[PDB]
């Protein structure tokens, strides 16, 4: 909300790429285990 | 004396380009290896 | 004061002035204390010929050329060398980066993206709201009076 | 918007710069802050159908 | 009652004796014209911050160029970029999609391939 | 609301932006907070003094909002390095540490 | 630029210190930063007013500098810990902890 | 130059019309003779705590 002088700037990282993050971190948790997280 | 000479000659002013130049020491500061502003 | 700064060098280019940086370094500095506006360059002339009365006849100018650029207060991000002589410079209002030359205060930038300045958006027109008189005072039935 | 303000800030050398160099600074610390913690993850792993 | 900013009709009313508004911290956000009695908006012309994107002096001497939270009707036309975070003037968006190399904000990165900033 | 610890940043962000905008109607002992009016009806000279007293507790108030709000990002970012722990270690692992 | 993290708190310590030091250059609303000069041209009645003014920005400008100091002492410190940590339980041992 | 400090003799270079050296951060480090056209030093004479 911009006033005087007040500014608000973006995260780099838009919430839709979070998402995508989070999918991604909890899509390998289910079909490999910890081992994406240790290599292959 | 005051001989005078330009009787008609009134060419449009020629420009050219002055790359980097013109620039004099404007101090009387001597200073080693820095950048000053 | 009257302040002079001279640098001579010798060039081979063709025309106009050449490429490399040189600093100027100055002569003298006079104590005139008077005001200055207007100047004049002076000319060494030849007298080719002489017709009787012209006074104007022979005038040969030579083979040579001369410029005069215009001082503007301006901030210079300067190069010193280490025995003190001045080796580049950039501008700072010249465009963008420029700009972050002079606010990162180095010569060289690396990659990235820097913040150097600002920018608003200025106001055109004043207009000057006063009371114009709509109901106006009775001074018309004061001073038209057909009976005082 | 006050250039007789301005003028007289400038004398208080540069308290403003050094806030905005604050500032930034913990403004950039907020996107390592997410990308330490999400991007974790080399690829992007999908679940079958 | 000087100011600067912007000026249009105000929907709000007023009572009939009301002269002016102030929504916060003391600046008006309204005037009564004097003559007209007419109601106006005061609300100030935009404002925001620059930036400059280098590949790097030791590349090239190109850049991008932000301009904070501005929709740049208002403003270079080499191929301007309107984005969440400001507009590009200087890179040319693409559909393709990289690794980020320079953050401009929002998702959009910045990059230096063939051939003088992509976005 | 279960989710308050989210809550508390937006809520405490948002409190030091309000103050730090209500500081601006504050005159810190000038015959007026707002700026135009000061420029309006005094000459230069005696103006300065009057314009310097805004300059010094202006100043002195954003100070104090920045020093706060890096304070609360040495906080933010406490948090933010043990969910990178968390994730980390529960997420890409099983966790042996108790609680 | 392998090593930026152990650059980032030398160029940053430089700056804060150089920042200290530049301060030292500033009016302040005084008619001079440099504190013989007031002292040669006015007189112990007209002098005060200004070196006080002096008094008043350069304290006020380390304190700001005092205060950044502590605020990074404590990332730094934190860092530190973390070093420790992980020296123990890496050096001294082998960790189960993911990454 | 109304300065404290010690004051040995220069070994740098000035341009003929230059007064003083300086160092960064606005110190002056050098200083001409008025009288003699010579260049010194200048550096703090020595503090600290005890």
């Amino acid at each position: 909300q911009k006033f005087n002088g007040l500014t608000v700037l973006p995260p780099l990282l838009t919430d839709e790429m979070i998402a995508q993050y989070t999918s991604a971190l909890l899509a390998g948790t289910i079909t490999s285990g910890w081992t994406f997280g240790a290599g292959p | 004396q005051c001989v005078n000479l330009t009787t008609r000659t009134q060419l449009p002013p020629a420009y050219t380009n002055s790359f980097t130049r013109g620039v004099y020491y404007p101090d009387k500061v001597f200073r080693s290896s820095v950048l000053h502003s | 004061y009257f302040k002079i700064y001279s640098k001579h060098t010798p060039i081979n280019l063709v025309r106009d002035l050449p490429q490399g940086f040189s600093a100027l370094e100055p002569l003298v500095d006079l104590p005139i204390g008077i005001n200055i506006t207007r100047f004049q360059t002076l000319l060494a002339l030849h007298r080719s010929y002489l017709t009787p009365g012209d006074s104007s006849s022979g005038w040969t100018a030579g083979a040579a050329a001369y410029y005069v650029g215009y001082l503007q207060p301006r901030t210079f991000l300067l190069k010193y060398n280490e025995n003190g002589t001045i080796t580049d410079a950039v501008d700072c209002a010249l465009d963008p980066l420029s700009e972050t030359k002079c606010t990162l205060k180095s010569f060289t930038v690396e990659k990235g993206i820097y913040q150097t300045s600002n920018f608003r958006v200025q106001p055109t027109e004043s207009i000057v709201r006063f009371p114009n008189i709509t109901n106006l005072c009775p001074f018309g039935e004061v001073f038209n009076a057909t009976r005082f | 918007d006050s250039t007789e303000c301005s003028n007289l800030l400038l004398q208080y050398g540069s308290f403003c710069t050094q806030l905005n160099r604050a500032l930034t600074g913990i403004a950039v610390e907020q996107d390592k802050n997410t990308q330490e913690v999400f991007a974790q993850v080399k690829q992007i792993y999908k679940t079958p159908p | 009652l000087t100011g600067t900013g912007v000026l249009t009709e105000s929907n709000k009313k007023f009572l009939p004796f009301q002269q002016f508004g102030r929504d916060i911290a003391d600046t008006t956000d309204a005037v009564r014209d004097p003559q007209t009695l007419e109601i106006l908006d005061i609300t100030p012309c935009s404002f925001g911050g620059v930036s400059v994107i280098t590949p790097g002096t030791n590349t090239s001497n190109q850049v991008a160029v932000l301009y904070q939270d501005v929709n740049c009707t208002e403003v270079t036309g080499s191929n301007v970029f309107q984005t969440r975070a400001g507009c590009l003037i200087g890179a040319e968006h693409v559909n393709n999609s990289y690794e980020c190399d320079i953050p401009i904000g929002a998702g959009i990165c910045a990059s230096y391939q063939t051939q003088s900033i992509i976005a | 609301s279960a989710l308050g610890k989210l809550q508390d940043v937006v809520n405490q962000n948002a409190q030091a932006l309000n103050t730090l905008v209500k500081q601006l109607s504050s005159n810190f002992g000038a015959i007026s907070s707002v700026l135009n009016d000061i420029l309006s009806r005094l000459d230069p000279p005696e103006a300065e003094v009057q314009i310097d007293r805004l300059i010094t507790g202006r100043l002195q108030s954003l100070q104090t909002y920045v020093t706060q709000q890096l304070i609360r990002a040495a906080e933010i970012r406490a948090s933010a390095n043990l969910a990178a722990t968390k994730m980390s270690e529960c997420v890409l692992g099983q966790s042996k540490r108790v609680d």
